[PDB]
RNA sequence: GUGAAAUUCUUGGACCGGCGCAAGACGGACCAGAGCGAAAGCAUUUGCCAAGAAUGUUUUCAUUAAUCAAGAACGAAAGUCGGAGGUUCGAAGACGAUCAGAUACCGUCGUAGUUCCGACCAUAAACGAUGCCGACCGGCGAUGCGGCGGCGUUAUUCCCAUGACCCGCCGGGCAGCUUCCGGGAAACCAAAGUCUUUGGGUUCCGGGGGGAGUAUGGUUGCAAAGCUGAAACUUAAAGGAAUUGACGG
């Protein structure tokens, strides 16, 4: 009841994050003990406040990538998507399934006779489309 | 007025009107 | 200005659609203009099927449901809070209310 | 002064042969005084009983009547006097996106007894089927309805009216004008919905005594 | 599609639009032979037949007139003329 | 002697009950198997002094409870239920009575058998009084 | 029966349950942004009578056509006349409520009427507030009818035809979704588009608001009324579409 952090408290939490990420700890008496050094803040509620906050924040952060940046979790982030190719190409399959219709396409295109294809077999009953209306 | 019955009414007075004209 | 489209009804290639009584009110109305809702209750409420069930002769007897069909008049249809107007976007579909399942 | 349900006597009511389970259950009525006798109060009485009563583990929509006619003993004699289906499945029966095939033909028995069976037919969407409506032309409605009305003939003319009861208790009737349909456009919930008695045979107590007993 | 050739269209979309509306008007219909079981005579029938064809050498019937096109008698073989 | 019939124990009887549960009143039949025959009749507005709650729950409830409390003494065990509303050209749906006199008759420990509608439905009614533009309120 | 009541029917058995009898209305649910018809309009089964669209067609005639002053047929409901029938509903009428009053809305009763046959009337927001014929100009998914072509499934039978689904194509419809085609004051419209880049053919019809759809004359009608239809005078606005705000029992 009554008790939502504005946009004041909000981004000067996790302006702080992004700045002093490696500086800030679990606690929050340790955290409001920073705010007098890394800021100047006109008032004692105001510090606490941000204060408070940044130890949410910064368990949701041990808890999960909030969008306050961390340059840790950045780095991960980046390792795992600039890297982790598989030894195995996912696209190197030894046999293909292949519609005969596409095989056609294919000796069209002057492909037919290749080793790593397998014909499929066509399906019957051509029961595709959803019902119509409700029921 | 609206304007059924404006017309009802106009009905009325021109039966009037040929009441009286056919008194004559 | 033309609100609707369909002229609030969905007679199309049709001259005279014969009328229905209101259900709640015994307004004459269109047929396709009225609203229509099939209402398929239980016979028994939920809060005494555990009764009824208890003092049931049977072991396994099915209740009975309560097939209705109900046809309302726009004025009754609104003032019974079954239907609500609707932003001029919204009035364009035509999407049964979702049921609710959960 | 005194309430009138001490001059009230209890009797039983005893179902035809056709049924399994012949107590159909207990009915009162004032005892004799004067000229208002008894006997005559019990007769001209229905009894609007279910089948899944009557019968063992059968269907629960079905419905009978049973009227009373003649009292011996402390039991009463009931005798077929017509069939119908309960409120809730009819009502449920009948769904929007298809059409109801009705008919109705009067038909007298061997015996004498005259009745008139009433029919629905419903049309069935198939499994496969993605169009919304599943609907028959007015021809296909007409044949089907030509095919029902003369079905039900042969299945009531050429024989008696007690083995027709017993063998439209499982609805055979139905599942044969299903079955008789599949070719012109398939059905799938056929039932006789109806049947009300027209006329009796100046009631035989012979015919009533041996649907009673052998 | 801005560039449509109306004047080269291939075969398979002249062929199924409607027999007015195509470049150059072609009856769909055409005519056929057809051999009754038993007969030597090759009787040629409208592939639209609107009437009961009948063989001259046997009381049979070849064809039934149905809504397009003509219905053929069972066991009876049927062949295209010039395409 | 209690004007009942000769029963055994692990057997029971069973009447009919005619529930008409219209608006403005309800209707607490009870007749025989036959029906022709009728054991008690109690209404919600026998059983309320007010005329505004002849068809409220409460009414339906003494209604049933006093029809149980007869049948039990004449010697009636288990019912079936044939439920109504005023039907015809009129409405369908039943009244706020039913509900709570089915409960009663439930809970004052009298047995229940096939539950079934037999609101008069026409295949086609008469006019409908109020006029073409209805009952205007 | 009502919001609540009351008028009203009731120990002479009203309401309720049952079995019958009769009468006259009405054809529920299936019933759909579905079909048909020139529109009005048309929904229980079966038979009969003629009639019609679309489709199919290597059938026939060969311009016979489109639109139309005058004229003619049909034309919801209500109303009028004559004869049957009159169940329910229900103008007028009566009563009970409500109200400050209540000639009303609400409740009860109830005449004409509502139903059938025959004869009038010729009017409706008779609406798509949108003339007909013809051509062109986007897409998409459905739906009704007809025809054609196909993997397969199902019904009898031994198989094909024939039905019932599935997938497409074509023609005519009822419509729908989307679009900076384009148009418009905009709402919106695939027509209300192809309109200053103004001309396919043709019929009707409007010229600020009232007076006035009145007066008078003519004409039709049993009547009610219908068709045709002014002037004096008066007025600076009346209106259409959207925006904002205020207000909403
Ligand atoms: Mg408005
Ligand atoms: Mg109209
Ligand atoms: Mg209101
Ligand atoms: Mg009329
Ligand atoms: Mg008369
Ligand atoms: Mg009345
Ligand atoms: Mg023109
Ligand atoms: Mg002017
Ligand atoms: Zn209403």
């Amino acid at each position: 009841m009554g008790r939502v952090r504005t946009k004041t408290v909000k981004k000067a939490a996790r302006v702080i994050i992004e700045k002093y990420y490696t500086r800030l700890g679990n606690d929050f008496h340790t955290n409001k003990r920073v705010c007098e050094e890394i800021a100047i803040i006109p008032s004692k509620k105001l510090r606490n406040k941000i204060a408070g906050y940044v130890t949410h924040l910064m368990k949701r952060i041990q808890r999960g990538p909030v969008r306050g940046i961390s340059i840790k979790l950045q780095e991960e982030e980046r390792e795992r998507r600039d890297n982790y190719v598989p030894e195995v190409s996912a696209l190197d399959q030894e046999i293909i399934e292949v519609d005969p219709d596409t095989k056609e396409m294919l000796k069209l295109l002057d492909f037919g006779s290749l080793s790593n294809l397998q014909v499929t077999q066509p399906t019957v009953g051509m029961n595709f489309k959803t019902p119509r209306g409700p029921v | 007025m609206r304007a059924k019955w404006r017309k009802k009414r106009m009905r009325r007075l021109k039966r009037k009107r040929r009441k009286m004209r056919q008194r004559s | 200005t033309k609100k609707r489209r369909n002229n609030g009804r969905a007679k199309k290639g049709r001259g005279h659609v014969q009328p229905i009584r209101c259900t709640n009110c015994a307004r004459c109305v269109p047929k396709d203009k009225a609203i229509k809702k099939f209402v398929i209750r239980n016979i028994v409420e939920a809060a005494a099927v555990r009764d009824i069930s208890e003092a049931s002769v049977f072991d396994a007897y099915v209740l009975p449901k309560l097939y209705v069909k109900l046809h309302y008049c726009v004025s009754c249809a609104i003032h019974s809070k079954v239907v609500r107007n609707r932003s001029r976007e919204a009035r364009k579909d035509r999407t049964p209310p979702p049921r609710f399942r959960p | 002064v005194v309430d009138p349900f001490s001059k009230k006597d209890w009797y039983d009511v005893k179902a035809p042969a056709m049924f399994n389970i012949r107590n159909i259950g207990k009915t009162l009525v004032t005892r004799t005084q004067g000229t208002k006798i008894a006997s005559d109060g019990l007769k001209g009485r229905v009894f609007e009983v279910s089948l899944a009563d009557l019968q063992n583990d059968e269907v629960a929509f079905r419905k009978f009547k049973l009227i009373t006619e003649d009292v011996q003993g402390k039991n009463c004699l009931t005798n077929f006097h017509g069939m119908d289906l309960t409120r809730d499945k009819m009502c449920s029966m009948v769904k929007k996106w298809q059409t109801m095939i009705e008919a109705h033909v009067d038909v007298k028995t061997t015996d004498g007894y005259l009745l008139r069976l009433f029919c629905v037919g419903f049309t069935k969407k198939r499994n496969n089927q993605i169009r919304k409506t599943s609907y028959a032309q007015h021809q296909q409605v007409r044949q089907i309805r030509k095919k029902m009305m003369e079905i039900m003939t042969r299945e009531v003319q050429t024989n008696d009216l007690k083995e027709v009861v017993n063998k439209l208790i499982p609805d055979s009737i139905g599942k044969d004008i299903e079955k008789a349909c599949q070719s012109i456009y398939p059905l799938h919930d056929v039932f006789v919905r109806k049947v009300k008695m027209l006329k009796k045979p100046k009631f035989e107590l012979g015919k009533l005594m041996e649907l009673h007993g052998e | 599609p801005l560039a449509k050739d109306l004047l080269h269209p291939s075969p398979e979309e002249e062929k199924r639009k409607h027999k007015k509306k195509r470049l150059v008007q072609s009856p769909n219909s055409y005519f056929m032979d057809v051999k009754c079981p038993g007969c030597y005579k090759i009787t040629t029938v409208f592939s639209h037949a609107q009437t009961v064809v009948l063989c001259v050498g046997c009381s049979t019937v070849l064809c039934q007139p149905t809504g397009g096109k003509a219905r053929l008698t069972e066991g009876c073989s049927f062949r295209r003329k010039q395409h | 002697i209690s004007l009942g019939p000769q029963v055994a124990e692990g057997e029971n009887v069973f009447g009919v009950c005619h529930i008409f549960a219209s608006f403005n009143d309800t209707f607490v039949h009870v007749t025989d198997l036959s029906g022709k025959e009728t054991i008690c009749r109690v209404t919600g507005g026998m059983k309320v002094k007010a005329d505004r709650d002849e068809s409220s729950p409460y009414a339906a409830m003494l209604a049933a409870q006093d029809v149980a409390q007869r049948c039990k003494e004449l010697g009636i065990t288990a019912l079936h239920i044939k439920l109504r509303a005023t039907g015809g050209n009129r409405t369908k749906t039943p009244g706020p009575g039913a509900q709570s006199a089915l409960r009663a008759l439930a809970r004052s420990g009298m047995k229940i058998g096939r539950i079934e509608d037999v609101t008069p439905i026409p295949s086609d009614s008469t006019r409908r009084k109020g006029g073409r533009r209805g009952r205007r309120l």
